[PDB]
């Protein structure tokens, strides 16, 4: 499927136009083809949505991984009460619970990921230029004391 | 670092419970008694996985901090980097230059 | 900072004498 | 312009991409009109991490830039190429 139509019209070496003759401009703005960002947890798992966030120099204090935690055990519990009662009543009755229990287990998972890639990217970076720093340290101490030597060699003739 | 662990963790647990919902209906009483103990570390080690996970950037302020702070560092220690760098290369082109000196003789 | 693309570069390094035998090479062809 | 355009430009960029696309687009030959040449210059200042982030293929900008010279452009137009190219993706994948 070519998309680029009318390219040698408005793309033309001849004589170029002010300065969007050939511009190919990109979908920065009025375009919801991404969509704005992403998925939530409120559209898809119409549920109070259990999220929490601390700031610099100060922990969660048990608000996002109690919160967390507490959903692991209630998602937990009702898998259990769910296996006991299709293991006492028929079989097509715990895939309803199972499928929330995966869900939520899905969606606990991805705020996860999202919430320890920022952290551990900071991290290397910080590790990566303390790393960089140590090394022209050590290169230019090695580069001072070769030319210590040198000048020693030097002197010595 | 834990992020693909605690992911991996909790679709472990969750299929888990599915196979003892499958499997629940001394055979049974042994299998039973494996389930439960699978299920038992599974959620106690997502539990304490998601507890000791990197609580910072969650949000988007302590991550933005951290990472300001981190470019200041950066940005003194590449200044730092960029004047031994010009001392040595200094030095370099004065041994050059008396090594050519000392050849043109 | 943000280089580690650069700094995780571990064949994916000193001077190497092949690039400047390369660049001498395109050098000497011809005095222009 | 302006959203209908760059997201028709965006898929094409992104079907570009491909190596099955590279026999079909090099038959047709736009790539041998300054008009192609003067697109994929201009779809390059989509670089920085505002516009290539909407392209689903990271590879994308690669491909584009490798195709600006006519060797590699022949060579892709092969299969032996493209076959190679599907593998290696496939690997990564």
């Amino acid at each position: 499927p070519p998309p680029p139509m009318q390219y040698i019209k408005e793309y033309t070496d001849e004589n170029i136009q002010e300065g969007l003759a050939p511009k190919p401009p990109p979908p920065i703005k009025d375009s919801y083809m991404m969509f704005g960002n992403q998925f939530q947890c409120d559209d898809l798992i119409i549920r109070p949505l259990e999220s929490q966030g601390i700031e610099r120099l100060h922990p969660m204090q048990f608000d996002h991984k109690k919160e967390l935690r507490k959903l692991n055990m209630s998602i937990l519990i009702n898998f259990l009460d769910l296996l006991d009662i299709l293991i006492r009543s028929p079989g097509s009755i715990k895939r309803e619970e199972k499928l929330e229990d995966l869900k939520l287990l899905f969606v606990h998972v991805h705020h996860l990921i999202n919430e320890y890639r920022p952290h551990q990217a900071r991290e290397t970076l910080r590790v990566m230029m303390e790393v960089q720093k140590r090394q022209r340290l050590e290169t230019a101490e090695r580069f001072q004391k070769h030319l210590e030597r040198v000048i020693e060699m030097i002197q010595n003739c | 670092d834990r992020l693909t662990q605690l992911q991996d963790a909790v679709n472990s647990l969750a299929d888990q419970f599915c196979n003892a919902i499958g499997v629940l209906q001394n055979p049974t009483e042994e299998y039973a008694q494996l389930f439960a103990a699978l299920i038992a570390r599974t959620a106690k080690d997502i539990d304490v996985l998601i507890d000791s996970l990197p609580s910072e950037e969650s949000t988007a302020a302590l991550q933005a901090a951290s990472l300001y702070k981190l470019e200041e560092e950066n940005h003194e220690a590449a200044t730092c980097l960029e004047d031994v760098v010009y001392r040595g290369d200094m030095l370099l082109e004065k041994i050059q230059s008396a090594l050519a000196d000392i050849a043109q003789s | 900072c943000e280089k580690q693309v650069q700094e995780v570069g571990l064949d994916g390094q000193p001077l190497s004498m092949s690039q400047n035998l390369a660049r001498l090479a395109q050098r000497i062809d011809f005095s222009q | 312009g302006n959203r209908l355009r760059f997201q028709l430009e965006l898929e094409f960029v992104q079907c570009l991409a491909n190596p099955n696309y590279l026999n079909f687009l090099a038959q047709r030959g736009y790539f041998k009109d300054k008009a192609f040449v003067n697109y994929l210059k201009y779809l390059l200042y989509w670089k920085e991490p505002e516009y290539a982030k909407y392209l689903k293929y990271p590879q994308c900008l690669h491909m584009l830039e490798l195709l600006q010279y006519e060797h590699f452009r022949k060579e892709l137009v092969n299969a032996q190429c493209a076959k190679f190219i599907d593998e290696q993706q496939i690997l990564h994948w």
